[PDB]
């Protein structure tokens, strides 16, 4: 379990890329700061839908 | 009624039984990462 | 079991508070955060104006003769009077209010009263000019929530005017219910309350008298029959 | 006829009014006729950006 | 959106520029140990662990707020690139 | 493996209705009928 | 407002109404609420957490002679209601040896001290002739809803980890009714109505329900 807690100060601040196919402008990729979450799925903020 | 408040909400809601079917794509199988892993013989580009 | 959750509180003045409770039971941020909401909304005992006599004024929607305000915006400035009694016997008392122009008329204008407080002398009544003249006496009450003119139709004299009494010193109570973790518990909640008072009570002190009469109707749940 | 947002809201609460009714509430210096919605929507962009004029 | 990032847009004539500076920073930050930073001990930026409340090891973040005071200077041939990096090693040793 | 409804997992109905599990919750929390009974699924008006 | 009279109408011990009247407006919402909440989640109870059937190695299995899979059997095991007489009792076992041809039920578990079937009419597995079922149900006291993969409970070395529903309560309803007093006539009567399963009357589950949400109220008396 001390694994994951040095995952966080990994990701602290830092950003990733994320991007659906087609990328038909360049909105179609954009940087979150990701929020580490139980589950498989990306949570997705709702406002970025239409951008993507 | 909503359970979080125990107040109505506002206005009447369609509420029924509806026959909803669990399709194959599941995120389980489709979930996936890699930070290092096999490359390509020739390009030397990862593999898909 | 989950370990008891820490109550931290950051109250700026007599008016404003946060108060903030993890971790918590899933669930239990939603479970805790409407029923003091409702409570602190509708039953924190407080004072109110809820009648108003005005010298040759005949009804709300009239104008005195010599002042910009008309008979509405000083009923609606009077809703705005935060008043304290000092007494807990005391239940009604009438405040008196003799300007003359060109005075502007505050709420410090009225005649001081045993064991009454007003909270904030400084919020404006009306403004006069020469040659105007404003008799007004004006009943404040006890109660509890918001109760309108109509509804309680409280007059003490002929051409008295009713006034919505804003009893509840509260005036909004928004609660956030966030996500917050414990080691490897995910699911915990964490309760943040936040307390808009009108001065009259400390927003510690109206979460306190919630979370009592909360209390209080708990024990109703005893004695079967 | 409310004096603030906060009075007219609390009508809301305690069920007097809807948030579709229109009232008249002394908003920003100013006699409006609106409904408390419509007040609830102001004081929402005035919260966020922390800049009420 | 990132703290006084308005600001941030405004110190540069092109948006491009700030990118520039800001990565750069980082890494003489992160090349000295963040013994180069310019903000003050109450100013330094903060991250949350359980076990206490210890730096952040992003030295983007760092580089943000510390264009943000003011106390950084940004520009083309300010120094020569070689006299640049020897005299900060010496003045912070690493 | 025995795979339960999670999030992420895709639901549909006969009608070309579908969509992915994005949320679930506590029974208590729940949308329910006044007799107590709470509802199981909750679609969006909007996609109709 | 003087303090409300309670009554108490229950149908045996799995369902109850509790009737708090006269209250002061929005009182029913108040109270009824937060005490459906606490009933429907955080009730403590008792469930089957772990199954060993001998011959039996994973759940994905059948059983000569039985009709069932051990898919249904643990369906099947999962409706079982047991109710322990003994507050300091946290975990039992329970021993079922039958032999075809019989429609084996949960009357059909060896007696337990302290351990009552609340639903010994539960159909567990049809036997036909020449089937054997021997099984070692493990019942645990927990609360909320505890998947299989979670606790992962495993008595032995071929025991099946079994999903958790620890919570007896099995609906919640609260009614609210135009009740007056004297002249004031904007009174509220909540009217609680709690199905449960039985091994936890719906009188007990209020008075833990009330316990809980007194406690958390509690939590506000110390600032930091
Ligand atoms: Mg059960």
């Amino acid at each position: 379990d001390e694994v994951w807690d040095a995952l966080e100060e990994v990701i602290h601040g830092k950003v990733v890329l994320l991007n659906r196919a087609p990328t038909l402008h360049r909105l179609g990729i954009q940087a979150f700061q990701p929020v580490l979450v139980e589950g498989q799925s990306i949570q997705l903020h709702p406002l970025v839908c239409e951008a993507f | 009624y909503d359970g979080r408040t125990g107040e109505p909400i506002e206005g009447p809601i369609v509420v029924g039984q509806m026959f909803i079917m669990k399709l194959y794509h599941m995120v389980e199988d489709k979930m996936h990462a890699r930070s290092t892993g096999p490359y390509s013989l020739i390009t030397q580009q990862p593999l898909g | 079991k989950l370990k008891a959750p820490v109550f931290t509180v950051r109250t700026q003045g007599r008016e404003y508070g946060e108060f903030v409770l993890e971790p918590l039971e899933r669930g239990f941020g939603v479970t805790l955060g409407n029923p003091l909401r409702r409570i602190l909304l509708s039953s924190i005992p407080g004072t109110a104006v809820t009648s108003v006599y005005i010298e040759d004024v005949l009804h709300e929607f009239s104008t005195i003769p010599g002042v910009k305000e008309d008979v509405v915006e000083i009923i609606l400035n009077l809703k705005e009077l935060v008043v304290r009694f000092l007494n807990p016997s005391l239940q009604t008392v009438t405040l008196l209010l003799k300007a003359e122009g060109p005075k502007e008329v505050k709420a410090r204008d009225f005649l001081p009263v045993a064991d009454v407080e007003i909270m904030n002398p400084d919020l404006h009544i009306a403004t006069l000019e020469e040659g105007g003249r404003l008799n007004m006496e004006v009943r404040v009450d006890r109660g509890v929530g918001y109760v309108p003119a109509e509804k309680h139709g409280i007059k003490d004299r002929i051409n008295a005017i009713p006034v919505d009494a804003v009893f509840s010193p509260v005036r909004r109570v928004a609660f956030q219910v966030e996500d917050t973790r414990l080691g490897q518990r995910t699911d915990l909640d964490k309760l943040t309350l936040r307390i808009w008072t009108d001065g009259s009570v400390t927003p510690l002190e109206a979460l306190n008298q919630a979370v009592e009469i909360l209390r209080e109707h708990l024990t109703y749940f005893s004695n079967p029959q | 006829v409310f004096a603030n947002p906060d009075e007219a809201l609390l009508a809301v609460a305690h069920g007097i009014v809807d948030l579709q009714d229109v009232v008249t509430v002394r908003y920003m210096g100013k006699r409006l006729e609106t409904s408390p919605g419509r007040i609830l929507f102001a004081r929402i962009v005035a919260e966020a950006v922390e800049d009420e004029k | 959106a990132e703290p006084g990032i308005d600001k941030l847009f405004g110190m540069v004539d092109s948006k491009y520029r700030l990118t520039v500076v800001v990565a750069k920073r980082a890494q003489q930050l992160l090349r000295h140990g963040f013994k180069n930073t310019v903000l003050e001990p109450e100013e330094r930026p903060k991250m949350q662990t359980l076990e206490g409340l210890f730096d952040d090891p992003n030295a983007v973040t760092w580089a943000m707020k510390e264009l943000l005071t003011g106390r950084l200077v940004f520009g083309e041939n300010l120094v020569p690139e070689d006299r640049l990096q020897k005299e900060m090693e010496r003045l912070y040793p690493v | 493996q025995k795979r339960k409804l999670q999030v992420g997992d895709k639901l549909a109905n006969r009608h070309g209705n579908k969509g992915v599990v994005a949320k679930i919750l506590p029974v208590e929390d729940m949308p329910h009928l006044p007799d107590g009974t709470p509802v199981d699924v909750i679609l969006n008006p909007l996609g109709v």
